[PDB]
C-alpha cells in the first residue's frame, strides 16, 4: 500500500521475514553498559552469517550491504558506555535506493516500527551530507533494518564528500556543489 | 541465478578486492572463516552490484575462492 515501498519491491512482511531476533535477552531500548562486547560480536557474527545465505536478498528490486562484524567491533568501542543499542546496531542489513523526491519517503512515517531520520537539510552538525535513512525495527529484541534514499542530485556530492572528507569543511564543499563550482571529479580536485 | 559480490576492505585505506559468488551457506561459512583469520581491520561485506557502492572504489575483480583469499590477505 505505501507507493515508496512498492517501488522498491518491500513491505512489512517481507521486513519482518528478514529480522533477525536476538537472543540476547537484553532490551535493544538499553544503552551499551549493559551488553557484553564479545557476545554482541559473536552475535553479529551469526547474523553477518545468515544474510550472507539469504538468495531472496539478491532477487529485490533494490540494492543492499551487509556490514562486517569489523564494523560492528569498531562502533561498540566508540560508542560505549552511553549510546543505546538500537541506534548502534541498526544497519547490519542496509538497503541503498534513488529516490525520485524525499516527499515519498516521508510517507514511512506512517509505519510505527520505522524511524525517519530526515537529513535531507542536513545533520544537526551539518558536514555536507545529504539523504534519507529509515530504520525498520520489528521490537525490541530484533536488529534494526535501514534503507539509505538519497535523490541523484545528493547522491553526487555524497560520493565526491566520500572520496575526499571539520564539518565546515564538508558543509563548504556543499555550498560550491549548490552554487554550480563543482560539476565533475576534475573540478572537485581543484576546489 | 542471482548472484551476490563478497568484498574485503582494509579501513582507512581506499579500493577493494571483490569476487562475484552465489549466496548461501557455502559463501557465508567461507566469509565467516576468512573475517576471522584477516582479523578486524579488515572488513568482509556482500553487496548486490559495484555499481551502487561507490566507497569501495577501485575494485580489484578476482576470479575464484582462492584468488579473493590471497588478495584479502594482502590488504
Ligand atoms: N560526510 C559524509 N560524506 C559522505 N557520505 C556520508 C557522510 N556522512 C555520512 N555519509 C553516508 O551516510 C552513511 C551513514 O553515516 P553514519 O552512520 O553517520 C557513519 P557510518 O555509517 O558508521 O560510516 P561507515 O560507512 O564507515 O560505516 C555513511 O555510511 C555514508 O555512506
Ligand atoms: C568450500 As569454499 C571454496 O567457499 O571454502
Ligand atoms: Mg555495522
Ligand atoms: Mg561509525
Ligand atoms: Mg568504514
Amino acid at each position: 500500500a505505501m507507493y515508496i515501498l512498492d517501488k522498491i519491491g518491500l513491505n512489512i512482511e517481507i521486513l519482518e521475514s528478514l529480522s533477525y531476533e536476538s537472543k540476547l535477552g537484553m532490551s535493544f531500548k538499553r544503552t551499551l553498559s549493559h551488553f557484553n562486547k564479545e557476545e554482541v560480536l559473536k552475535e553479529i557474527e551469526l547474523i553477518n552469517n545468515w544474510y550472507f545465505s539469504l538468495e531472496i536478498i539478491d532477487d529485490l528490486p533494490l540494492d543492499s550491504r551487509i556490514k562486517s562484524v569489523s564494523s560492528a567491533k569498531m562502533k561498540f568501542e566508540r560508542y560505549y558506555p552511553n549510546a543505546t543499542y538500537n541506534r548502534v546496531f541498526n544497519d547490519i542489513l542496509g538497503f541503498r535506493v534513488i529516490c525520485k523526491s524525499y516527499d515519498e519517503v516521508l510517507e514511512l512515517e506512517k509505519e510505527d516500527k520505522i524511524r525517519v531520520v530526515d537529513m535531507s537539510r542536513g545533520k544537526s552538525n551539518d558536514d555536507g551530507f545529504r539523504g534519507i535513512h529509515v530504520y525498520y525495527q520489528r521490537d525490541n529484541h530484533h536488529y534494526p533494518i535501514e534503507i539509505q534514499f538519497n535523490t541523484y542530485y545528493d547522491r553526487q556530492l555524497n560520493d565526491w564528500l566520500h572520496d575526499k572528507f571539520d564539518s565546515s569543511c564538508g558543509q563548504l564543499l556543499r555550498k560550491y556543489y549548490e552554487n554550480g563550482k563543482i560539476k565533475s571529479a576534475e573540478e572537485l580536485e581543484e576546489v | 541465478g542471482a548472484m551476490c559480490y563478497i568484498i574485503a576492505k582494509r579501513f582507512k585505506k581506499s579500493g577493494c578486492v571483490a569476487l562475484k559468488a552465489k549466496r548461501g551457506k557455502e559463501l557465508a561459512d567461507f566469509a565467516t572463516d576468512l573475517q576471522k583469520k584477516l582479523g578486524y581491520d579488515i572488513q568482509i561485506v556482500a553487496i548486490t552490484r559495484p555499481t551502487a557502492y561507490g566507497e569501495y572504489e577501485p575494485y580489484k575483480f578476482v576470479n575464484s575462492f582462492e584468488e579473493f583469499s590471497i588478495e584479502a590477505s594482502r590488504l
